[PDB]
């Protein structure tokens, strides 16, 4: 109600990462909270407080001396850090509401090595995918505006065994017209692509 | 967590009532209900301070009656239930009327509300073995697994290799995907990527599963329709490597 927050956000895995949160008419008697909320699930408390600054395990809080706008510090973001941030204000008494908020994105820096390869399924077997990996994290994957064609959106692994992280986009479709050469055609892949065939 | 919610979900036709519960911690004074749908925060619907109801807000209808009757747990009931009551329905509870005590939430009890119960499908998986291309490129090897088409979207997707859940090595999409985008009743889609070594995928004596968690109709609901009354259950799609 009485908090603003930039919809959402991207930031470097892994320094820290400042998520700001606008409240220019806040008191007082007001303190200043941050949730976060991952998928559907409930959302869970980050930290708190009044007028200040403060710390725990899972983060860092300033506050300005203006009481006006607050900091969220997660020391170290990381892939399992992504997920939406509410900053909310409450003085007691009252109800609490939520706004919108943020959305916070940590993105992975690459070596990279583009490819899109096709799968087939276990059983079965055509019926097959077609998989975009390996890309540098400023490619991103549109959607495909044919609607028997589906298209994932982004997706970050890592594989914390071999310390690698991949970026991937999956597509599919049961048109004969189909294929993987042209399933991420309508995105915008980089040039150096790697299409397989034997 | 540690505040708790029963059922974790329902699906209603139109007509019926529905009742939730909501389990706080222990001696906390404060109770509040929210309701959240896709993309959206939180919206208030009330709270309580020890059995007293406080604040609705002008969303509750009458059809909405929050109680608390020892100002311990709390029930939500939801009357003549509508299409436009699907959401999250959020607990929290706090220890005392106290800027530093924090609000702690429950996991939530998700209703979808129906038009009809036929147009509840659960999952079809299948896991989607990795390219000889990916393996002799990067000495890497992902499988793909899809979930299709189910409805509504309550279902939760794991790998599990040599039965233990992975997450290392894992992706799956933040939200589903529409099958039909189209329409009201659009079934849903959503896949996962597993990636390990090439070498781990080329040792037959692994194996790997694809699980989807699928919350549906409960056993006691009147079904009508030839296929399988689809219930709340795990579908799974399974793979071994290949010596290849």
């Amino acid at each position: 109600a009485k908090t603003t927050q930039p919809t959402s956000m991207d930031c470097a895995e892994g320094r820290a990462a400042n998520l700001p949160c606008n409240h220019s008419t806040i008191s007082g008697n007001e303190y200043v909270y941050w949730y976060r909320q991952i998928h559907s699930q409930g959302p869970q408390y980050i930290i708190h407080g009044l007028k200040n600054n403060e710390t725990n395990e899972m983060a860092s809080l300033i506050i300005t001396e203006d009481r006006k706008s607050s900091t969220l510090i997660l020391p170290h973001a990381t892939l399992r850090d992504t997920a939406v941030y509410y900053c909310i204000v409450w003085g007691g008494y009252q109800k609490v509401t939520f706004g919108t908020g943020t959305k916070l994105q940590v993105i992975p820096i690459q070596n990279p090595d583009p490819a899109v390869y096709q799968l087939r399924d276990s059983k079965s077997s055509d019926k097959s995918v077609c998989l975009f990996t390996d890309f540098d994290s400023q490619t991103n994957v549109s959607q495909s505006k044919d609607s028997d064609v589906y298209i994932t959106d982004k997706c970050v692994l890592d594989m914390r065994s071999m310390d690698f992280k991949s970026n991937s986009a999956v597509a599919w479709s049961n048109k004969s017209d189909f294929a993987c050469a042209n399933a991420f055609n309508n995105s915008i892949i980089p040039e150096d692509t790697f299409f397989p065939s034997p | 967590t540690g505040v708790s919610q029963n059922p974790r979900h329902k699906i209603t036709k139109r007509g019926q009532n529905v009742t939730f519960r909501c389990d706080p911690i222990s001696e906390h004074n404060r109770l509040y209900w929210y309701r959240q749908t896709l993309g959206q925060g939180p919206e208030f619907l009330t709270y309580f301070q020890n059995e007293a109801q406080l604040e609705k807000s002008r969303l509750l209808s009458d059809r909405f009656s929050a109680e608390r009757p020892k100002g311990s747990f709390s029930t939500l009931e939801i009357q003549r239930t509508e299409q436009g009551d699907s959401a999250m329905y959020l607990c929290a509870s706090r220890y005392r009327d106290d800027s530093y005590n924090e609000q702690f939430f429950g996991p939530g009890t998700r209703l979808t509300v129906l038009e009809d119960l036929k147009n509840v499908f659960p999952p079809e998986v299948a896991v989607f073995e990795p390219s000889e291309a990916e393996i002799s490129h990067t000495q890497k090897a992902t499988l793909v697994c899809l979930a299709t088409g189910f409805y509504p979207d309550h279902v939760e997707l794991s790998w599990w290799v040599n039965g233990k859940e992975v997450h290392s090595g894992v992706c799956t999409d933040p939200q589903p995907l529409k099958e039909q985008p189209a329409l009201n009743d659009s079934r849903y889609a959503l896949s996962s990527r597993l990636r390990v070594s090439a070498t781990f995928w080329q040792n037959p004596r692994n194996h790997f599963r694809c699980q989807v968690q699928f919350y549906g109709l409960s056993e006691n609901d009147e079904w009508t329709q030839d296929r399988a009354k689809p219930v709340t259950q795990i579908v799974s799609a399974e793979a071994w490597g290949r010596a290849d």
